[PDB]
């Protein structure tokens, strides 16, 4: 009863600090107190562990006020929200777990026991306006709405400060260093429309769309000398820059004012209310006519979408869905961006959007549960992929934000959400994103909801003003290319599964251009180059020639070859230290398989069985630690073999890969810090054992267990799979990590018989292997192995993969015979090999087949190999007399057998 | 044969599913209205009149196109036989050739002939069976007390029941469904007037199908007492036992387009005199688009359903254009490109459709100096000195005074007189494909 | 078989010292594939088959594996 006493131990003492230490709690459930009190006075004076979850599961109403109190700390589970209210002085575990209560933001920063400023996921820091004092005594829910709060206020008066700087005529290159992105943002938004507006007054445009334009330079020059955090910020900036340089440069080109004044009204207008004693809601949004309120929370320095015109065009539907109280829907192809346009949509107005992935594994508790929560906050919640759900769970959350938006029609001040009352918070709207034509809207939904068909975005202008933010000079045409090429490929390539030729791909295509420029430049031959090392390994052979051709054809670069010798040299030198013969497809996937893990982190190698994947990767490991000097720690794991509780943990036994992760971030003895350490999952690939790592395999590089500790992931620490299918694999995993693939096998018939013979030798010797090596001729090998092909074997293996037999049995034979090798002629030992080597064959080759059939054979390879030599016979053997070996059938060999009755 | 017939109606949809005691109480019903031959053509007449109103108008035609088919086989001669599937072969262009010659035959090759296929369609029902059955008809001369009616989107037949409601001078009680609060005041209302009577009408029932489940099937003479549960003929498939043991009705929406404006314009009640120009201008528009609709193959590509709800919506827009505007100076390009973007052309996915759309609305929110909105009746523009109850009179006037032709399904909704002809071809090609498939087995 | 432990780490060995030993493994097609396509019994046989030991599960060990042998008979499929 040890564990039930460290359990009832830990349950106490978590639930003493939660309330017994705590007064003025104690009068809503005194009986449960009581109950307590009785529990923990039993368990002081001595399985009772049933008994204190009855009492928390009826302290839900005490712990339903406690979050009534503040109902950010309302998204965590219940276990961690009592790991925080339990720990009421030592102000620990809140600060690294809020990114999932203010949703872009990671730390807090804090000195001398007092609130100093905050610090996003991203990594922008934010000084607030005033110092909170921290105390022990002081609770946890206290302080957490006076610091957001405080941060509301922060991010309001820095952008107010922002708009006095820029209305005082100073530079953007000196407010672009000191303040955070979301308060400069604001201050061009509201600059930039106050300053067109003032421009609509009149029929002058030049000056101030010049102006703009030496705007987008100076942050262009701020940008290219900047540090990292900067440098996101200068980028997500300039997104916005080149969207009022598009628009400034449309509203000059109208022929009349009618066209200037309905370009105006279709973007969005930022206003601020000069005249309103409040402070949070003194900035609104003009967009076709309709207002909607700014919310100046912090959302950090983001993936800023392009505006085109159709994000413009979601953006006016979802604010005409929103003025009359109706909830947002988007429907439509996947990958047209709709989930983004909602995230952009909410971060524009300066807000944070929860976001719900809708499947199976999302049960209608913890649905309802984060629905009430955003109702009661006033967040906007979109559900994404809502026609995955079930039929019961499907109505009962069709029903859930039915009465939701019915109460927000009405103006109702409370709901009867969930049989319980709640506050309806009037801001709180719910988006739906659809992926129909494989259902669709419920009635009484669509009875309340705006449906909107959004199409395929614009990426020939996405991709022109990425490119503009990355520095190239010749940025239209190229991205022009670039969408041609994509869609020629799309069009004219294989209907494989893995194929992805979407804006996810251009995205990743023209984020690995970023490395590159180092060492090719701002040019096409960067663009040709990243587009070769992310869309050529994923092909199969014809697909690779299609690319091939169109990037002659389109591309004017003819792909010139870099500077790499030295690492085909050292390919070469580890190929020979471990028999690896390097044809020129070889040494393509290797050369592939380096490039790749040179960026991404998380490698997939797929191929058919046994086409050398793990030969592909252990030798690109052997040539890069020749050519860099660096250790290598190879942990050799298979996906399938283990289960989940053992291979990430159980609710607590760490998992095997938690656990060399852990090992590996603890550094006991330092020699990970100095070494390359190599995760191999060489198993198929299974939905619930990579959906089960998600944070791993994204920009977070963090690992999330399911007690909640977040182990870091090392730079180094690069994970690599090895499957033969692709069929069971989810496109976002597919497009998230690098991908490789053997359309052929990356050896010959001889190189493999080479390389098997040297590790049989390896496992009057070099005479002997002269005479293997050279029995084994490839002339009569290549007709009898296609002879062999026509067979019919029993569960068909390839004979490829069959000579990993053929070799190692054969020497074998010869090597039982090393005692006898010294007392018989030359001719005698040549005959021996040829039979030795004729039986070997017979049974790997055509050993999985029926007797005719083996008969077939054994007279195919007696005319193979020619009348001179030893012909095998379907019967023959080798037999040992008392003095020399002798060849002999097995009819001698059969002993006579005497059977009792019984 | 006919019950045969009717199972094979009832095979390709729900709805349509019919029991051995309905027809056995229909042939009752024979002798119950007041030799052989008589008998069997009242039987005719009995079960198309019954059994017509649970069915729509395509299956409608389909039953009295077989039902002639089935009694002129009997009746006439083999040369009848072959004229009148000759007549259903060249309907559906499967076989073609002259009739072997009888004023109805003659009468039918003129219909045919002149490509006049909603007649050729519409000749059996009017030669053959006399009787026609209302709602009022069927919900009056039947014992049973509980009632389906079953329609598509953008129709609705509540405010016909509520017309009925002053037939019988009963009091109606309208339910909607789709909350939990809902769902208690129905249970509620249903115990309620399952002892004190009074005719309860729930609207939609679809998507509380599954409280349809748990109820209604535990809860399926009462005098002035009829219950009539709403429901949609593309919604999810209602259970066979309700269906059954209610009276299964179907509702048919209008054949006029001027009656979708009069009927938009006498529930706007307000605002100045352009805002009454606008809601007026947006009745005649929502009114064609919506008569465009149910052209599906031609008038769009596919089956869009254009609610009160992009009603309301447009609405809405007009009067903040309106109301943030003090120079009168109307923002028409600006009200075009919302309608015909983000209010109707929203949840449109085609190009093609978005056209029409944008099409639509560049000849109907032109607002030039005067508007011939159809060929019949051109708007001119309100004057600058008028009240607006002024222009609501004017504008009823001018309502009152056009009248919508007989090819107001071309000239208004400007389509071309040959995508209509192929449009009525394909529906009687449908038809009488059909009606082969029930003949011939 | 006894873990033992003299030289590479941890090493499963027979209990006899001369005599290998075979893993006997009747119908090897029987096992069940799972909801995604997959054996849990042959791709652990194909570990210790061609890695040559396998990975233990509640302390996360490797273990080599050195003179065992597999051998399976098994009906067409
Ligand atoms: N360059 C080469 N020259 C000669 N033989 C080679 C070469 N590369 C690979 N091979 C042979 O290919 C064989 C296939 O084994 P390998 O470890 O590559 O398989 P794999 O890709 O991991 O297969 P699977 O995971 O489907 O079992 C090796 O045993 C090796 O003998
Ligand atoms: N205006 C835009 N600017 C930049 N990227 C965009 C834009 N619109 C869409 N994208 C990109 O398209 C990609 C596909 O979006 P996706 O996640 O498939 O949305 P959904 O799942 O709703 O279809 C996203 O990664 C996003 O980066
Ligand atoms: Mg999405
Ligand atoms: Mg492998």
């Amino acid at each position: 009863i040890q564990v039930n006493w460290v359990e009832v131990q830990f349950y106490w003492l978590d639930l003493y600090g939660i309330l017994g230490e705590n007064l003025d709690i104690q009068n809503f459930l005194p009986l449960e107190t009581s109950k307590f009190k009785s529990l923990t006075s039993e368990y002081k004076m001595i399985l009772t562990i049933d008994s204190l979850k009855m009492i928390k599961s009826s302290l839900s109403t005490f712990l339903e006020r406690q979050r009534r109190q503040f109902p950010r700390f309302y998204f965590l589970g219940n276990d961690d929200l009592l790991k925080i209210i339990g720990s009421g002085k030592h102000h620990d575990q809140v600060s690294k777990f809020m990114k999932k209560m203010f949703g872009s933001i990671e730390s807090i920063i804090f000195f001398e026991d007092s609130i100093t400023g905050v610090r996003s996921v991203e990594g922008e820091v934010l000084n607030l306006n005033e110092k909170i004092e921290l105390k022990d005594s002081i609770q946890a829910q206290e302080w957490l709405n006076i610091l957001d709060t405080e941060i509301k206020l922060s991010v309001f008066t820095q952008f107010r400060d922002c708009l006095g700087q820029l209305k005082d005529g100073t530079d953007i290159e000196v407010v672009v260093s000191k303040y955070i992105f979301q308060a400069i943002l604001l201050s061009a938004q509201v600059m930039w429309t106050e300053l067109v507006e003032k421009c609509l007054q009149t029929n002058e445009f030049s000056k101030y769309w010049k102006e703009v334009d030496m705007k987008i330079k100076g942050l262009l020059d701020k940008l290219n000398k900047s540090s990292d955090n900067v440098k996101k910020k200068i980028e997500a900036l300039l997104v916005e820059y080149l969207h009022f340089n598009n628009v400034i440069g449309q509203l000059k080109n109208c022929s009349t004012k009618e066209e200037a004044r309905l370009l105006w009204a279709k973007v969005q207008k930022f206003y601020q209310k000069n005249d309103t004693l409040d402070d949070l809601n003194s900035v609104f949004i003009s967009q076709s006519g309709y207002l909607l309120q700014y919310k100046f929370e912090y959302i950090g320095i983001p993936e800023r979408l392009i505006y085109t015109p159709l994000l413009l065009v979601g953006f006016a539907t979802l604010t005409d869905s929103l003025h009359q109280k109706y909830g947002g829907c988007f429907f439509g192809p996947a990958g047209t961006g709709k989930t983004e346009t909602v995230k952009a949509f909410g971060q524009n107005l300066g807000r944070v959007v929860v976001v719900f992935n809708c499947d199976d594994s999302f049960d209608y508790q913890v649905l309802s549960r984060l629905l009430v929560g955003i109702t009661q906050i006033g967040a906007w919640g979109c559900f994404d992929e809502f026609n995955r759900l079930d039929e019961k769970v499907l109505s009962a959350v069709s029903a859930n934000i039915q009465q939701i938006q019915n109460g927000l029609q009405v103006g109702k001040s409370h709901i009867t959400l969930l049989e319980e009352e709640t506050p309806l918070s009037p801001h709180t709207a719910v988006f739906i994103t659809l992926n129909p034509g494989y259902s669709e809207l419920p009635e009484n939904l669509k009875k309340s909801f705006r449906e909107f068909s959004m199409k395929s975005p614009q990426s020939g202008t996405i991709a022109e003003m990425i490119l503009q933010i990355m520095g190239f000079e010749d940025s239209k045409s190229l991205a022009s290319k670039i969408v041609h090429f994509l869609e020629l490929l799309s069009s004219k390539c294989s209907s494989m599964n893995h194929y992805h030729f979407g804006l996810r791909t251009l995205k990743g295509v023209l984020r690995n251009c970023s490395p590159l420029v180092s060492e090719f430049g701002e040019g096409e031959k960067t663009v040709v180059e990243s587009l070769k090392r992310v869309i050529l390994p994923s092909l199969g052979d014809t697909d690779e020639l299609v690319f091939k051709d169109e990037l002659s054809k389109i591309f004017d670069s003819a792909g010139t070859p870099l500077n790499s010798k030295a690492i085909v040299q050292c390919l070469k030198d580890a190929g020979q230290r471990s028999g690896f013969s390097m044809s020129e497809e070889f040494l393509k996937k290797c050369m592939q398989f380096y490039y790749m893990q040179k960026t991404q982190q998380a490698l997939i190698l797929v191929g058919k069985a046994g086409c050398g994947k793990t030969a592909t990767w252990k030798t690109v490991i052997d040539a890069m630690a020749i050519f860099d000097g660096h250790a290598n720690v190879v942990y050799v794991i298979d996906t399938k073999v283990l289960t989940k509780e053992s291979l990430y943990g159980s609710m607590w036994r760490d998992g095997l890969f938690t656990s060399i992760l852990r090992r590996v971030n603890d550094d006991i003895t330092g020699t990970f810090k100095n070494s390359r350490i190599w995760v191999v999952f060489d198993s198929d690939l299974d939905p619930e054992y990579v959906e089960a790592m998600n944070s791993v395999l994204d920009d977070n590089k963090i690992l999330t267990l399911p007690n909640g500790e977040r182990l870091p992931i090392p730079p180094n620490f690069r994970i690599l799979f090895e499957t033969d299918n692709l069929d069971h694999t989810t496109p976002a995993t597919i497009t998230r990590c690098g991908l490789l693939w053997f359309s052929t096998d990356v050896c010959s018939i001889s190189s493999k018989i080479d390389h098997l013979l040297n590790k049989s030798y390896e496992a009057e010797l070099d005479k002997l292997k002269d005479l293997i090596s050279d029995s084994f001729d490839m002339a009569s090998l290549t007709n009898i192995f296609t002879c062999s092909n026509d067979l019919v074997h029993i569960l068909g293996v390839r004979t490829f993969n069959k000579l990993e037999t053929a070799v190692q049995l054969a020497v074998h034979l010869i090597s039982s015979y090393r005692q006898w090798f010294q007392n018989l002629d030359d001719k005698s030992l040549k005959d021996v090999i040829t039979l030795l080597i004729k039986r070997s064959l017979l049974y790997a080759l055509a050993g999985d087949s029926t007797g005719e059939s083996q008969r077939a054979f054994i007279q195919t390879i007696n005319t193979y190999f020619g009348h001179d030599s030893q012909e095998l016979s379907d019967y023959s053997t080798i037999v040992i007399a008392n003095d020399k070996l002798s060849f002999s059938s097995f009819c001698s060999e059969i002993p006579s057998v005497s059977l009792e009755a019984h | 044969k006919i019950f045969s017939m009717l199972e094979k109606f009832g095979q390709f949809h729900w709805f349509y599913g019919i029991s051995i005691g309905q027809f056995l109480s229909c042939f009752k019903r024979v002798f119950i209205k007041k030799r052989v031959d008589e008998i069997l053509w009242l039987l005719y007449q009995e079960v198309y009149c019954q059994f017509s109103t649970a069915l729509d108008k395509k299956f409608k035609m389909i039953m009295a196109m077989t039902m002639f088919c089935l009694y002129k086989f009997d009746i006439e001669s083999e040369q009848y036989k072959e004229a009148v599937l000759t007549m259903i072969g060249v309907l559906s262009e499967s076989s073609d050739g002259v009739p072997k010659l009888n004023d109805d035959l003659r009468y039918l090759w003129d219909y045919v002939t002149t490509k006049s296929y909603i007649s050729a369609l519409n000749w059996f029902k009017n030669e053959f069976f006399v009787d026609e059955w209302n709602i009022a008809d069927v919900v009056a001369n039947s014992e049973n007390n509980y009632f389906t009616m079953a329609s598509e989107r953008d129709v609705d037949g509540t405010f016909k029941l509520i017309e009925l409601a002053k037939a019988s001078k009963e009091s109606l009680k309208i339910i909607p469904l789709g909350s939990i609060e809902n769902l208690n005041y129905a249970q509620e209302e249903i115990s309620k007037s399952k002892i004190e009577g009074g005719w309860i009408l729930l609207q939609n029932i679809q998507m509380s199908l599954s409280w349809v489940k748990t109820y209604l099937h535990k809860h399926v003479e009462h005098e002035k007492f009829k219950m009539f549960m709403t429901c949609h003929l593309t919604g999810d498939k209602l259970p066979a036992p309700l269906l059954q043991r209610t009276d299964r009705v179907v509702y048919e929406d209008i054949p006029g387009i001027l009656d979708t404006v009069k009927d938009l314009w006498g529930s706007q009640f307000f605002s100045g005199v352009w805002s009454v120009y606008c809601t007026f201008l947006l009745s005649w528009f929502h009114a064609l688009i919506t008569a465009r609709t149910r052209l599906v193959p031609h008038g769009f590509s596919k089956k869009y359903y254009f609610n009160d709800c992009d009603f309301q919506f447009a609405s809405v827009y007009l009067e903040n254009v309106l109301a943030t505007n003090s120079t009168n100076n109307i923002p028409w390009a600006q009200v075009r490109d919302h309608i015909a973007t983000i209010v109707y052309g929203g949840k449109i996915d085609e190009e093609k459709d978005l056209e029409v759309v944008a099409k639509l609305c560049a000849h109907v929110f032109c607002g030039s100096d005067n508007l011939q909105i159809v060929p019949g009746v051109r708007i001119p523009q309100p004057l600058l000195q008028q009240s607006e109850e002024e222009e609501r009179a004017r504008l009823t006037a001018i309502l009152s005074n056009t009248i919508e032709p007989a090819d107001s399904l071309s000239s208004w909704l400007q389509l071309p007189r040959e995508s209509i002809l192929d449009y009525e071809r394909l529906q009687a090609k449908e038809v009488a494909s059909s009606t082969e498939q029930l003949l011939q087995e | 078989t006894n873990y033992v432990t003299t030289s590479k780490g941890l090493t499963l060995l027979p209990k006899s010292d001369i005599k290998n030993l075979v893993l006997f493994c009747d119908e090897i097609n029987l096992p069940k594939l799972d909801k995604y396509g997959s054996q849990n019994v042959v791709l652990f046989l194909r570990q210790l088959m061609e890695k040559q030991g396998f990975w233990k599960t509640p302390e996360n060990k490797w273990v080599t594996i050195e003179r065992i042998h597999i051998v399976g008979a098994c009906n067409p499929p």
